[PDB]
């Protein structure tokens, strides 16, 4: 297909409330969820649930960059999630990459949601991630490789809705034009459209 | 350079059984709840217990059940030769806060003193070789010269194996040279093991004599402080009258 | 065993790593069905008797013959070769790590191989009725072996047969006709024997030397026979032929090689061996030299004339690659032919490949690149191919001595003959044909005559030719360089 | 957040069912529970799970210039992580004490063991050699980390392989992983800890105690073992007063017990190496 | 390596001290001068008072983070946070520093605590901070100045104003008290003082110094002369405030 196998597992831990295996192709990343519990009166903020992102990698330390990309998590999953329904209590997502082939993010979002699912969370919507690379030429390729992203001028992680389609987050690498960014959105959409599919077939596998 | 001479003898010059001959004192600081000194060698360490006092910004850490023995540790910069910095904080300082804690909670006897801060402290000013085991007994004369209920004296030591033979109360010589060294700090009176420590590759039929002869060399430094504390006791209640 | 080999690898820096991903990469997949869309500018000789010769025990067949008879009395020989330039396509990683392993060392046990077993022994090679591709040499000749019409074709072949040498013999001369065979080997045969006469009476020289191929109960001495001659002849006239024609065709870049010409102050050790043993010589030239050596016989010494060989082999010096334009010797002493390029083997050398390039260019099934006509980069690489042509002989004899010192360590023989070969005031060289060796024995007052070669105790005499036994003893005091020791015994 | 407290009637219980020696799960005292190896596509990658406790184990290397003292020999970094999804209480510079002692446990097994090489892993003598990290992540806390971080760190550094160099007087080369083979390291030995849990005192004793026993336990006694029946490390925590045939039976358990867990390493990285002799970016051993 | 903060080199050296010169030096001036100085209090929006101060290339501002809930006991507190920019002197400094920024900030609330009357200001902590945007001399001073103003401005209650002043040592032979210097009057030079006080109660709050040499008769010129400045400058101040409260006065 435009886009590469991928597959998910739900259910794998046991102590937290939720979690979800989301992998593609070689990356592979792992979320949990710890879902409306305690919060103090400094972080809490009455009539909205606190939603908490904390990604971290296999090397290193967590740094900047990874803060920032937790953010984004962090409002799309506000974007979606209901909140107003659990006030003064939070929620917590931990994402760890268990493996980096590019297309990080496209892996992240998805196993999130896979996650907050699992954890029964009230959501608004299902959300995805794809990642869409322009090289020199402008052909563009969707889930791209590190290879692809390197020899690459211009990435996008775009971060899509279920309902309607929109556009809840796009995360951009490179330098690229207008027409290019309304082909590749487009392009996004039909693979979330794939995904949504892989979506409804894990869960009804899961509930059989 | 050497370890084990061919005729038994050592470089300080002592056989693998004996150690060094420790000079303590108790009551140097009169600032505080209870106050020790002990030189194990070239080692110096310095002991401070304030008492079982009150719990402030009580932070819902005050257990109602027992006592919170609460022991911080610390190694000079001018200790060792080569000169070293943040002391506190180290992630090295820090398990050897854990080490004492979970050593004097387990002899404090804290059943007595509930919701109450136990502030142990030790402050190495001269490291030559047995760095913990100094500051376990210190603490412990401190401990006894502040009144605190405690079941016996935790008498601690190092021992060691060189050349198929086991020696006591390493220095830092031998402790640089890699081999094993085993400390440990146990109750006398009881034979009871308080804490086991031990760094290096050695096999396992070789495993308790240098257990025995630390215990050895434990009852020894029993001995020794229980002396001292004898004298200080008997000079401090003649004086009274 | 298992340290000793990759320790003299180390040292004499051949190459023994594994094949990197990449090149493998690079390697055609396997589902390997011959593809119709190569095989335009070739052609098709499916419908032909072809029967290639291979030692015991091979996996790297690239050569291939047939003698197909003609109407008109003539007939087509015909050798062929694995056209591994298809597959090694230049600018690759492949090309590069074949470079640097400018060849493949075969040591008494193992092969460090130039291309995988893949490449090596189930796509170029010539395996039995598989249709394989291949370059392709064609001659038509009479029953005298003159050439009359060649041609140099891509193709496409199918080895009906993979034999051995014994095994071609008795299908040669154990009366059995078929067809199919044994007769093209009968006119091969001849053809075989016609022209190596005609090139002995040219002038080039025939040699021996002490080889020794271990299995290891007990070593074996290598074994000439007839058909090892025929393949020889055959593949050294394709050689010769190409080089012919990939020089007038290119005058400036090619790869040939040369063998020098020695010096006449080496010959003079065997000249004064047999004038000592009165038996005359003409060390002028090469063709005095080798008429002279077929007439040196002598009954005493039936085991003579190969000692002689062996004396003149230590003293020729190395034949070299090198390019047409950076040099002009173009003259190749042994063979007493003027040009010579090595063609047959590209699995086991990589300036067959660049010849098999060069060709193609010439018939222009190919094209070119820069790396091809600047002869600074194809200087740079014939000398590195020398190095490690040189690094492999080396290696090769370390391990041979490694397996004969393990021999003698299993079995300690003593007092085997000796006959002499030097002889020298410090020690006396001598030789052993049982187990194929050659080794020194110090003396360490005595009398050294040097306007006649010998030594003299006040006992006895040693002149070359003479005949000694000993005992082979061999020191382990450094384990490093265990070295073998002889004793004399008469 | 905060872990759920624990009921006086679970605490009761599971004294008792010491008492009559028997376990929650259905095993024995001296039984470890199922621990797989699972292998990752990345050299270096391990996820070792013991139970339901998960870990993850990465290695990876660099070069930098080295230590005065040591100008011949390399470098060393291990870390382990507590992520949040290990369970709740494992907020960020929260639960110190625990990080401080399993690191140096760690340190202290593993390095001044003398495990790996740090002299093979040389390349200028003075100027730059190797460094190898290792990021051990907890995933999943149920029960018994340090033997799941031990096997981990050593599946790891067992399953790694470094970029090959060459070098000539002070021009050192590097190459990837595609033009030349990765070179793996140097081991001497695979030392892995062995957990001891002591309840009531010291009279009763368990191996690979669960997250309830490790509520309701006073000690915990670390053994770390090789095949070869060589102490690298051992450890009292939890305050407790043990004896002397304790530690030489707890010895002589911890030597069978490393000496199987070391048979199963070998044979996952045997498949492992099987599978990608054939196709296969993975590699999986089961207890 | 910082793990809150761009990736950059491991250690950086300026160009400077790889140049190779001898650097001008100022020469002469009249001693007891004093620089221009453009105070204005009320910069800030978001900041319940603000203040900027500058005097030659001295650039400073200050805010104030009032009154937020956190005898003798219930009495008031304020924090200070001094913090030069990475962009100014010659040389660039990690923002966090550790050395003498903390210095200064205790120079600062020293100086503060007294004008400032904290038993109007029980259970609370005002949160004073600084931001140097470049150094061309006296800069404890300004910062006591700003400080003083954003205070006054943001309507905290006082006893009097806090004024600052700066001196150095001429190296020369007759060395003469230098006052209101320059960097290079300040880098070449022997000793450094500063003085602080109030001027209506005539009372010094916070004083500071360091000598390459000195003595009890030069040190005490040194603070009177740099008293005699700070009573000079104390009008400038006024008119500020004065001008800050007509503007708001203004928008209402
Ligand atoms: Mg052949």
């Amino acid at each position: 297909c435009s886009l590469r196998h991928f597959a998910c597992e739900q259910n794998l831990l046991s102590r937290p409330d939720g979690s979800a295996s989301f992998l593609q192709g070689d990356t592979s990343v792992l979320a949990g969820v710890y879902g409306p519990a305690e919060v103090k009166v400094s972080k809490e903020i009455f009539n909205k649930a606190t939603l908490e992102v904390i990604l971290r990698p296999k090397i290193g330390l967590p740094g900047v960059a990874e803060k920032s990309r937790e953010r984004l998590i962090r409002n799309t999953c506000e974007a979606v999630v209901l909140g107003t329904l659990h006030p003064r209590t939070s929620i917590t997502v931990v994402l760890q990459v268990v493996s980096d082939a590019g297309s990080l993010l496209a892996c992240c979002l998805n196993a999130a949601c896979m996650a907050l699912v699992d954890a029964g969370v009230p959501m608004r919507a299902l959300f995805c991630g794809v990642a869409c690379a322009l090289d020199s030429d402008g052909t563009l390729v969707l889930d791209p490789t590190s290879k692809q992203e390197k020899e690459a001028r211009a990435v996008l992680t775009f971060a899509l809705d279920s309902v309607e389609r929109k556009l809840l987050m796009s995360s951009t690498k490179g330098l690229y034009s207008d027409t290019e960014l309304q082909q590749c959105l487009a392009a996004a959409q039909a693979a979330s459209q794939h995904v949504f599919r892989f979506y409804r077939e894990s869960l009804q596998r899961r509930y059989s | 350079l050497e370890l084990l001479s061919d005729q038994g003898y050592r470089v300080d010059g002592r056989r693998a059984g004996e150690l060094r001959k420790i000079q303590a004192r108790m009551g140097v600081f009169a600032q505080a709840d209870g106050s020790a000194y002990i030189e194990q060698g070239n080692t110096k360490a310095l002991a401070v217990v304030y008492g079982p006092h009150e719990i402030r910004g009580s932070r819902a850490r005050a257990l109602p059940d027992r006592a919170l023995v609460n022991c911080q540790y610390s190694s000079a910069t001018f200790s060792t030769g080569e000169r070293k910095r943040r002391p506190h904080g180290d992630r090295k300082s820090c398990e050897m806060g854990l080490q004492l804690r979970q050593t004097f909670e387990a002899a404090i006897l804290t059943q007595l003193h509930p919701r109450s801060q136990i502030d142990i402290y030790v402050q190495v000013l001269q490291a030559d070789g047995g760095t913990y085991a100094a500051c376990v007994n210190a603490a412990t004369l401190a401990v006894l010269d502040a009144g605190i209920p405690m079941r016996d004296f935790v008498c601690a030591c190092s021992a060691g194996f060189v050349d198929g033979t086991a020696l006591a109360d390493l220095s830092h010589v031998e402790e640089a040279a890699g081999g094993p060294q085993l400390a440990l700090a146990l109750l006398p009176a009881s034979g009871q093991i308080a804490l086991l420590e031990m760094d290096a590759r050695l096999h396992e039929d070789h495993l308790e004599r240098v257990l025995e002869a630390a215990a050895q060399a434990a009852r020894d430094v029993h001995t020794l402080l229980d002396r001292v504390v004898r004298q200080h006791v008997r000079e401090a209640s003649i004086l009274l009258g | 065993k298992e340290t000793e080999t990759e320790v003299l690898l180390l040292e004499h820096d051949v190459p023994h790593q594994p094949f990197s991903q990449a090149v493998l990469s690079f390697l055609p997949k396997m589902p390997w069905s011959i593809t119709e869309k190569d095989m335009k500018n070739r052609e098709d000789l499916r419908h032909l008797c072809i029967c290639s010769v291979d030692p015991p025990g091979c996996t790297d067949i690239n050569d291939a013959l047939h003698c197909r008879e003609l109407e008109n009395g003539n007939l087509e020989v015909g050798v062929h070769i694995a056209d591994v330039s298809h597959f090694i396509r230049p600018g690759n990683a492949l090309d590069q790590e074949s470079a640097r392993r400018g060849t493949t060392v075969y040591l008494c046990e193992k092969r460090i191989d130039m291309v995988p077993e893949l490449l090596s022994s189930n796509l170029c090679s010539l395996k039995c009725d598989v249709d394989r591709l291949a370059f392709s040499c064609i001659w038509e000749m009479n029953h005298n072996a003159e050439i009359l019409k060649t041609k140099f074709t891509k193709s496409v072949i199918n080895s009906k047969a993979s034999l051995t040498y014994a095994e071609a013999q008795l299908r040669i001369d154990s009366a059995n006709m078929n067809d199919d065979i044994t007769t093209s080997l009968r006119g091969l045969n001849k053809l075989a024997k016609i022209l190596k006469k005609r090139r002995i009476e040219k002038g080039a020289l025939t040699l021996s030397s002490p080889e020794v191929r271990f299995h290891p109960i007990d070593l074996q001495t290598k074994e000439l026979r007839e058909t090892n001659s025929m393949v020889e002849e055959f593949m050294l006239l394709a050689n010769i032929s190409v080089a012919k024609k990939i020089h007038e065709e290119f005058s400036e870049h090619a790869l040939l090689r040369k063998h020098p010409a020695p010096p006449p102050s080496n010959y003079e050790i065997l000249v004064k061996a047999a004038r000592s043993r009165n038996l005359e010589i003409k060390t002028d030239t090469a063709k005095s030299l080798a008429e002279s050596l077929d007439q040196a016989e002598s009954p005493t010494f039936p085991y003579l004339n190969t000692l002689l060989r062996i004396l003149a082999t230590r003293c020729m010096m190395q034949a070299v690659y090198f390019c047409s334009g950076m040099d002009n010797d173009f003259h190749h002493y042994g063979l007493a032919s003027p040009i010579y390029t090595h063609f047959t083997s590209p699995i086991r050398r990589y300036a067959d490949v660049i010849v098999h390039r060069l060709l193609a260019v010439a018939i222009g099934a190919d094209c070119t690149y820069p790396e091809l006509t600047d002869k600074h980069k194809l200087a740079d690489i014939c000398k590195n191919l020398n190095f490690r042509h040189k690094m492999a002989q080396y290696a090769q004899r370390a391990s041979v001595a490694f397996h004969t010192q393990l021999f003698f360590k299993s079995n300690g023989i003593v007092s085997e003959e000796a006959y002499i070969l030097f002889v020298r005031k410090n020690a006396i060289v001598v030789l052993i044909p049982k187990y194929g060796l050659e080794g020194t024995v110090f003396f360490e007052q005595l009398i050294y005559d040097d306007e006649i070669p010998s030594l003299k105790i006040e006992d006895t005499v040693f002149h070359v030719f003479d005949k000694v036994k000993v005992k082979i003893m061999l020191d382990s005091s450094n384990l490093q360089h265990q070295k073998i020791r002889m004793s004399l015994v008469e | 957040m905060k872990e759920t407290p624990l009921s006086n009637c679970e605490r009761r219980f599971l004294l008792r069912a010491i008492e009559e020696k028997k376990r929650l799960d259905g095993r024995q005292t001296y039984d470890y529970r199922n621990i797989r190896i699972s292998f990752g596509t990345d050299y270096g990658c391990c996820i070792v799970e013991l139970g339901k406790t998960r870990v993850l184990g990465q290695v990876s290397c660099e070069l930098v210039s080295p230590k005065l003292n040591r100008a011949t020999e390399g470098i060393l970094f291990f870390n382990l992580e507590l992520s949040q999804m290990a369970a709740p209480a494992f907020e960020p510079g929260r639960q110190s004490d625990l990080l401080v002692k399993l690191n140096r446990l760690m340190e202290r097994c593993l390095r001044n063991s003398k495990c790996i090489d740090t002299e093979s892993l040389c390349v200028v003598a003075g100027e730059k050699v190797w460094q190898i990290r290792v990021d051990l992540h907890l995933l999943n806390h149920d029960g018994n980390i340090i033997d799941a971080a031990s096997i981990a760190a050593i599946v790891a550094l067992c399953h790694f392989r470094r970029p090959d160099v060459s070098v000539q007087g002070d021009e050192v080369t590097l190459y990837t992983p595609e033009e030349r083979d990765p070179v793996p390291l140097s081991i001497h030995h695979m030392p892995i800890c062995v957990s001891f849990a002591f309840f009531q005192q010291g009279t009763y004793l368990l191996v690979d105690p669960n997250e309830r026993e490790e509520r309701v336990m006073d000690g915990l006694l670390v053994i770390a073992m090789n095949k070869h029946r060589e102490i690298c490390t051992i450890q009292s925590s939890g305050g407790i007063m043990l004896l002397k045939d304790q530690v030489l039976r707890c010895s002589k358990i911890a030597g069978v017990k490393v000496a199987e867990i070391t048979e199963l390493i070998l044979k996952a990285l045997e498949n492992d190496q099987k599978v990608r002799k054939e196709g296969g970016k993975f590699g999986f051993a089961e207890s | 390596g910082d793990h809150r903060r761009i990736r950059g080199p491991e250690e950086s050296q300026p160009p400077q001290l790889y140049a190779a010169d001898e650097e001008e030096a100022p020469g002469t001036r009249d001693p007891t001068r004093l620089r221009p100085v453009y105070a204005r209090a009320g910069l800030l929006s978001q900041a319940k008072g603000s203040a900027y101060l500058e005097a030659g290339g001295t650039k400073v501002l200050c805010a104030v983070s009032g009154p937020r809930q956190a005898p003798a006991a219930l009495r008031g507190r304020l924090l200070c946070d001094f913090r030069r920019a990475p962009f100014a002197g010659r040389r660039r400094r990690a923002p966090p520093g550790g050395c003498e920024e903390r210095e200064l900030a205790l120079a600062l609330q020293e100086a503060l605590e007294p004008a400032v009357r904290l038993g109007r200001y029980p259970r609370a902590q005002l949160e004073v901070s600084a931001l140097l945007l470049e150094d061309g001399g006296s800069a404890l001073a300004a910062a006591l100045t700003a400080a003083a103003l954003a205070l006054a401005d943001a309507g905290v209650e006082m006893y009097d104003l806090v004024v600052g002043c700066g001196l150095s040592l001429a190296p020369g032979p007759a060395p003469t008290w230098l006052l209101d210097p320059t960097r290079l009057e300040e880098e070449r030079a022997a000793a450094g003082l500063t003085v602080a006080l109030m001027p209506v109660l005539n009372q010094v709050a916070g004083l500071l110094g360091s000598g390459e040499g000195g003595l009890t008769e030069s040190w005490a010129e040194a603070v009177r002369l740099g008293l005699e400045g700070c009573q000079r400058l104390y009008p400038v101040l006024q008119q500020s405030l004065v001008r800050a409260a007509r503007r708001r006065g203004a928008a209402a």
